[PDB]
C-alpha cells in the first residue's frame, strides 16, 4: 500500500448580492405608501362635489 | 341648479381622473416590484442550487477520501504488526 | 490502536426549482403593465366627458 | 343642456365602471403574486435550512474524523519509534 | 515527521425562519382578494346609477 | 329630471368614493407586502452568503488537512520501508 489519492475540490463561493433589488423593493413600497396619502386627499375631494339641490 | 350640477360633475370628473392616475402609478409600481422579485428568485435559485451541489459533491469526495485513509491505516497497521 | 471509524454522511441535494413561480410572477408583472395601458385609455375617456354648458 | 349633462354622466359612469374593473383585475393579479411569493419562501426556507443543517452536521462529523485520524497517527508514530 | 495539525472549524448554523413573513404575505394576499369581492359589489352599484331620461 | 340626475350623481359619487377607498386599502396592503419581501431578502442573502462562505472556508481547511495527511502517510511509509 502507498499514499492514498485524497483530492478535494475547493469551493469558490459566488456571493448573493441583493442590495440593489432590496431597495428597488423599498422604493416601490414607499411610492405605494405616498400614493395612498395622495389618494386619500383625492377621495375627500370627490366627496366634496356632492350636490345639495 | 343645472349649472350647479354641471359644475359639480366637472369637478368630480377632474378629481376622478386624477385618482385613477394615482392608482395607475401604483399599478406600475407593483408591476415593477413583481418583476424584481422574479429576478431575485433566479439569483437565489442559482446560488442556492450551486451551494447544494457543491455540498453534495463535497460529501462524496470526503467519503472517498476517508475510505482511502481507512484502507491506508489498515495496511500501515498490518505492516507494523508484521514488524 | 486499530483503524479509526471514519463515518461520513453523504448529502443528497434537494434542488430548488423556482421556474414555475418565476414566471407566474413574470406573468403577473406583465398583466399589471397591460392594465396600466388600458387604464390610461379609460382615464382619457373619462376626461373626454367634461361638459361645456 | 340637461340631456347633454345626463349623456355626459352616463358616458362617464360606463368608463368609470370599466376603469374600476381593470383596477380590480390588477388587484387580483397582485393577490396571486403575493401568494406565489409566500409559497416560494417556504421552499427556500426549507432548502436553505436543510443545507445549513447538513453543513453543520458535516463539520461535526469531520471534526470527529480528523480527531480520530490524529490519534491514529500518534499511535502509529509511537509504534514506529518503538520499532 | 510528527502528527499533523488537522484543524476544522465547526459550522454553527443560523436557521432561516420566514414563518412570520410568510404569513404576513398570506394575510396581504387574502386581504387583496377580499378587496376584489367588495370592489365587484361597488362597481355594480356604480353601474346601477345610469340615468334613463 | 334634473333632481333625478342630481340624485343619480350623488349615488354614483358615494359609491365611487367607497370604491377608491377599497383600492387605497389594496395599495396599502401591496406597500406592506413589498416591504416584507424586502426584509425577507435581507435575511436570505445573509444566511445564504454565510453558508457559502463557510462552505468555501471548509473546503480550504479540508484541502490543508488532506495535504497534511498525505504528507504524514508518505513519511510513515518511508519509516516502514526503512524498518
Amino acid at each position: 500500500g502507498g499514499v492514498p489519492e485524497l483530492t478535494l475540490d475547493i469551493f469558490n463561493a459566488t456571493y448573493l448580492n441583493l442590495t440593489g433589488e432590496i431597495d428597488d423593493l423599498e422604493f416601490r413600497s414607499e411610492k405605494l405608501h405616498n400614493t395612498t396619502v395622495e389618494l386619500a386627499i383625492l377621495i375627500d375631494n370627490i366627496n366634496n362635489t356632492l350636490v345639495n339641490l | 341648479n343645472q349649472q350647479i350640477l354641471a359644475n359639480a360633475f366637472n369637478q368630480a370628473i377632474g378629481n376622478i381622473t386624477q385618482a385613477f392616475g394615482k392608482v395607475n402609478d401604483a399599478i406600475h409600481q407593483t408591476s415593477k416590484g413583481l418583476a424584481t422579485v422574479a429576478k431575485v428568485l433566479a439569483k437565489v435559485q442559482d446560488v442556492v442550487n450551486t451551494q447544494g451541489q457543491a455540498l453534495s459533491h463535497l460529501t462524496v469526495q470526503l467519503q472517498n477520501n476517508f475510505q482511502a485513509i481507512s484502507s491506508s491505516i489498515s495496511d500501515i497497521y498490518n505492516r507494523l504488526d508484521e514488524l
